[PDB]
RNA sequence: GGGCCACGGAAACCGCGCGCGGUGAUCAAUGAGCCGCGUUCGCUCCCGUGGCCCACAA
RNA sequence: GAGCGUGCGGUUU
């Protein structure tokens, strides 16, 4: 898998990252597209950041990881990127999504954000 | 952009598996560039993490 | 599959004992990286969005040059081999321009048509071809013949067919497509283009992207590593891989960088079947690039004989302080 | 004289397209629309001016 | 100046 992807991610925390997503868009703030997310953490206003595994070519999200490293802020990975999209809200693929207000979601965004410290 | 190329084969196809090699393709033409390149120092962190330097 | 530029060369001996002095001259990788980029030509492959104009401000910009020219201009939406020849190399481009292309194309069909039938009226398209340069033209729209070297058909899916097609410079992609459209009724337009060859120039790993190449620059500028970029950069031998070759003695060398034509007792070495006013690599026993030129003999005249013009010295290279003037 | 090399044989604005920054879309988030700013390579002949050579390889 | 190469097309001077 790409080499952007740093990390091994597990199914059930993958499906928490997706469910998390979807709580905190309507009940919170998200922002949604490469560009978006990508602004959001050097502005420094990212909780969690969320990379699709399946992004080609990897340039689009490759410079993620080393950026959110940079800014001490968190991020992990999903498998598909058009399912990330509809957790996303918009009817199109997503190739990475930031949380700048987690909503009715601050503990599982929490909890996601301690056990990518592992992984890290 | 419809057309891709098996990294393995070199085969271009419309199909996500090669048909000759049977490896997953990638989109063939190379990613967009601007002069500007406004993430090139943290794109070249990453490469640098790859390429063993 | 074969390109004019594909033929098989046997390189023929005149002088046996023709010896090079290894203190002379800067054979390809030997060269320091300055003057390697100096005499450098970049397989660039091009991205979909910029023209190839830009790219190459971009290029002489961000690896701050002075000069860079680039071999036939593909369109801004068209992505692949762009050869861009560097600084004193930038000459080189005119044995490129020239020769033999190759593209893969995604032509859309405006209506169905079994398989079998596009197989076959593409195949009736190998060969001469009439065709007048289209409005966005940087070239007199006047009518003109060009051949297409081969169509391999790689993919039919309904209405989209993707194909390889080997050209003639000059060759335009969209026009062919037109009248392919045309000859099979139904009508058809280009949806997508890359090339994929410019005559030595193709898909192997020394295509390199803008990214690649600004990012091992900065490893080389930045970082110290020069390794990156050197592969990066290819000598302007390569720009010549496809030509017809003579080598030369140390001896003549030095006359030849001073625009003395090539004649026969300066030969150690050239390839069979040159003909009469072909275009010609002048070459060194350590295969550097002194010139390009027209022939004035055959091979086997060359061979054969003891005095007279080999070659008409045309473009010269090679600095003139490289070899000592041993005439 | 000839050959070769170099330099010159237009500039400044404008558009399409493309990009960056901003904002971020009733299937283009790998970026819609809008705002502001950016943004186009050489080669061959030929002619002009200057330089190096005149070298059958010894 | 005249041309070439898949990309340029205008308006002043
Ligand atoms: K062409």
């Amino acid at each position: 898998k790409p080499s952007y992807v740093k990390f091994e991610v597990p199914k059930e925390l993958a499906e928490k990252a997706l469910q998390a997503v979807e709580i905190a868009r309507d009940t919170g703030k998200i922002r949604k597209g490469t560009n978006e997310t990508t602004k959001a953490v050097e502005r420094g206003q990212a909780k969690l950041v969320i990379i699709a595994e399946d992004v080609d070519p990897e340039e689009i999200v490759a410079h993620l990881p080393p950026l959110c490293e940079e800014k001490e802020i968190p991020y992990i990975y999903v498998p598909s990127k058009k399912e990330l999209g509809a957790a996303a809200g918009i009817e199109v693929a997503a190739a990475s999504v930031a949380i700048i207000e987690p909503g009715k979601a601050r503990d599982l965004v929490e909890e996601i954000a301690m056990k990518v410290k592992e992984l890290m | 952009f419809r057309i891709r190329k098996c990294p393995k084969c070199g085969r271009y196809t419309l199909k996500e598996v090669c048909p000759v090699c049977g490896e997953k393709t990638k989109v063939a033409h190379p990613p967009r560039f601007s002069p500007e390149d406004p993430y090139g120092e943290y794109r070249r962190r990453w490469k640098r993490e790859v390429l063993g330097i | 599959r074969i390109l004019p530029a594909d033929i098989k060369r046997e390189v023929l001996i005149k002088d046996e004992n023709a010896e090079t002095n290894p203190d002379w001259g800067f054979p390809p990788e030997k060269r320091p990286i300055e003057m390697h980029i100096q005499f450098g030509v970049i397989n660039l492959d091009k991205p979909p969005g910029p023209t190839s104009h830009e790219v190459v401000a971009w290029i002489k910009k961000i690896l701050n040059l002075e000069k860079a020219g680039h071999g036939g201009t593909l369109d801004p939406k068209v992505s692949g081999v762009l050869p861009v020849a560097l600084e004193k190399a930038t000459r080189v481009v005119q044995a490129l321009l020239p020769a033999g292309k190759e593209y893969v194309a995604l032509m859309h069909l405006h209506g169905d048509v079994p398989e079998d039938k596009i197989i076959q009226v593409m195949k009736e398209f190998e060969g001469e071809i009439i065709q007048r340069p289209p409005l966005r033209s940087a070239v007199k729209r006047r009518l003109r013949t060009r051949k297409v070297y081969y169509i391999e058909v790689l993919e039919i899916e309904g209405r989209d067919v993707l194909f390889r097609v080997g050209v003639e410079a000059g060759t335009y992609i969209r026009s062919l497509i037109h009248h392919i459209g045309l000859a099979l009724g139904v009508g058809a337009h280009m949806s997508e283009l890359r090339r994929t060859r410019s005559g030595p120039f193709k898909e192997d790993e020394t295509l390199i992207t803008l990214h690649d190449l600004v990012d091992y620059y900065y490893f080389w500028k930045e970082d110290g590593i020069e390794e990156y970029f050197r592969k990066a950069i290819q000598p302007m031998e390569k720009a010549v891989e496809h030509l017809p070759k003579v080598w030369i003695k140390d001896s003549a060398v030095a006359a030849v960088t001073h625009g003395a034509d090539l004649a026969v007792p300066g030969i150690a070495k050239l390839h069979a079947g040159i003909k009469r006013g072909d275009l010609v690599a002048i070459m060194t026993l350590k295969d550097e690039l002194v010139a390009l030129g027209k022939a004035m003999m055959t091979s086997q005249e060359m061979l054969e004989k003891t005095k007279g013009i080999a070659v008409d010295v045309e473009k010269v290279f090679m600095p003139r302080d490289w070899y000592p003037k041993l005439w």
